RNA sequence: AACGCAGCUAGCUGCGAGAAUUAAUGUGAAUUGCAGGACACAUUGAUCAUCGACACUU
RNA sequence: CAAGUCCUUCUGAUCGAGGCCCAGCCCGUGGACGGUGUGAGGCCGGU
RNA sequence: UUGAAAAGAACUUUGAAGAGAGAG
């Protein structure tokens, strides 16, 4: 139960939030979990996901044990892309086909100055409890 | 008969005044047939009688292979980095002026000289005051035709300087080689396309410690030649998926073939410079002076064959390129931008212009070098 | 209230000749319909938000 | 700033259905809500 | 208020097309 009185629970509050949101907001939602070898080492559960980072898809129709790479992060349509993800268009072209990082499983993460940063602050979070 | 110079100069005729050029590589035409062979045709029956009905037309096609051959080989010789291709383009296009002995239409450059610098595709030659020096790293398309009464060969290559590139040339060279030999009397184009996609992307390049998968251009396609007419109405593809159109005896093509380590299509980038009299339009009136007369100087110059901007500034034109978007607008004349990929992509092009015998294959352009 | 401002732009929206935004701070790799442009991301920077500096046609 | 995308099974996809030594999977001062290819405390934002 | 996702129907054939028949 929720007890901030400035919080609210409304439905369509929530979802007008959430379908609205600025892309910097967005990039919150655009999280992803690691896997338990990255969250076993860098102590942290969830991240923003990122342009290259490896993904391994878990549910969908391309749920599988390969792994892949992010190739573009369509913030507007809340969806990401993968090289081997792709479906075959009428014509003889081959689309990419937007997964949800709410789906996927980072494998591998794009280490980068302000990414090392981020990792060790929430990891230094969990010594404190 | 006499022999060709140390820096090509004697016209390709002098060296053959016999009247009969060297052949291409004659090749039989695929087993489709449900396994049967096609090697029925080679003897001399009526198929021969009726090839031997267009021999004349052959041996220009011939001399135009000929020449071309040397002009590459040319080219090949002195190519280096750290000079601009405008005095490259000088260079290949006054050799080949040589070789061929133009006057008038009867023979001459059939298009105008193709240099593709790295993400760039096709139909980019620099114009006047174009300062692009040549660097180490670097990949060239050069792509040049000439023709003989009309009878044009179009054919393309690439050259590179750091070796880190030729497993992408190899792979395009294959992809226009499968598309070669799979070519045919009586095949469907959308084979032809199935069979360059299902060689070439087989292939995997290594570019500066970044692995990317070689590609076909899906925008790009061969196409099929008429006289004085280089696109003649049909285009071969490269990818899945296209036109169920056959190819008959009596043709001649131009099997080009386009791999990058980017998206696969193209968009229009910089200035343009291939421009191109439509072989189809009539009489559109002219309302400008200078438009009507730059339209007839270029009717009577360049007919229906391709021109770029130096060749009409080599002629003393000046003040044109007005009239010249205008003919555009009136649909006379179709401009071809240069087709480009994305930045940071690298594009490697290999053509070759075959030829549909009545008993075999004959790939005319086939030379030593490629 | 009017009139203008987008590479392709009519409306809506935002903006004011610095005209679908400048500066600064936070954030930290995108925007996206297409293309182009980007992008050491500290020898410091896309986008978004905030907004105290600057500017703001009749 | 907590904890299942564990196993078997339904599906086009599932958040669905069973099981989870110790009387009982794990967290619970967190079982409000929303999103995610049904219906989710433990996938994600949050709480 | 299509569809989870445009995957928005390649290609062949009749018609000048709108429209169809196959196919996907
Ligand atoms: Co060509």
């Amino acid at each position: 139960m929720k007890f901030n009185p400035f919080v609210t629970s409304d439905r369509s509050k929530n979802r007008k939030r959430h379908f609205n949101a600025p892309s910097h907001i967005r990039r919150k939602i655009m999280s992803s979990p690691l896997s338990k070898e990255l969250r076993q080492k860098y102590n942290v559960r969830s991240m923003p996901i990122r342009k290259d980072d490896e993904v391994q898809v878990v549910r969908g129709h391309y749920k599988g044990q390969q792994i892949g790479k992010v190739v573009q992060v369509y913030r507007k349509k809340y969806v990401i892309y993968i090289e081997r993800v792709q479906r075959e268009k009428a014509n003889g072209t081959t689309v990419h086909v937007g997964i949800h990082p709410s789906k996927v499983v980072i494998t591998r993460l794009k280490l980068d100055k302000d990414r090392k940063k981020i990792l060790e602050r929430k990891a230094k979070s969990r010594q404190v409890g | 008969p006499k022999v060709q110079t140390d820096p090509p100069s004697v016209p390709i005729c002098d060296l053959y005044p016999n009247g009969v050029f060297p052949k291409g590589q004659e090749c039989e035409y695929p087993p489709t047939q449900d396994g049967r062979t096609a090697a029925w045709r080679t003897t001399s029956e009526e198929k021969k009688a009726l090839d031997q009905a267009s021999e004349e037309i052959w041996n220009d096609f011939r001399e135009a292979a000929e020449a071309h051959r040397q002009v590459r080989k040319y080219v090949m010789s002195w190519i280096k980095p750290g000079m601009t291709m405008i005095e490259i383009c000088e260079k290949l296009e006054d050799c080949s002026r040589k070789l061929i002995k133009e006057n008038g239409l009867n023979a001459g450059l059939a298009f105008p000289t193709g240099c593709s610098l790295n993400n760039c595709a096709a139909h980019y030659t620099p114009n006047a005051g174009d300062t692009t020096v040549l660097q180490y790293d670097d990949i060239c398309k050069i792509d040049f035709g000439t023709h003989i009464s009309g009878r044009i060969i179009d054919c393309a290559f690439t050259v590179t300087f750091n070796p880190k590139y030729d497993t992408l040339l190899k792979a395009v060279k294959d992809a226009t080689n499968t598309g070669i030999k799979c070519a045919g009397i009586d095949v469907r184009l959308c084979d032809v396309g199935e069979a360059i996609q299902e060689v070439m992307e087989s292939y995997e390049v290594e570019i500066d410690g970044k692995t990317y998968q070689v590609k076909p251009i899906r925008n790009l396609n061969g196409h099929s030649i008429g006289q004085y007419r280089i696109h003649a109405g049909k285009t071969v593809p490269i990818v899945k998926g296209g036109e169920a159109t056959r190819m008959e005896e009596g043709e001649v093509y131009a099997i080009e073939t386009f791999g990058s380590t980017g998206k696969g299509v193209v968009h229009d980038d910089m200035e343009c410079s291939h421009y191109m009299k439509n072989f189809d339009v009539g009489h559109v009136p002219i309302r400008l002076p200078r438009t009507k007369h730059l339209l007839n100087v270029i009717n009577e110059n360049f007919g229906t064959l391709a021109f770029c901007r130096r060749w009409l500034d080599r002629l003393g034109e000046s003040k044109y390129l007005m009239a010249l978007k205008n003919l555009c607008d009136l649909g006379i004349v179709d401009p071809y931008p240069p087709l480009c990929d994305i930045k940071g992509s690298y594009t490697a092009q290999f053509e070759h212009t075959i030829l549909l015998r009545p008993t075999c294959k004959e790939v005319v352009s086939r030379g030593d070098d490629y």
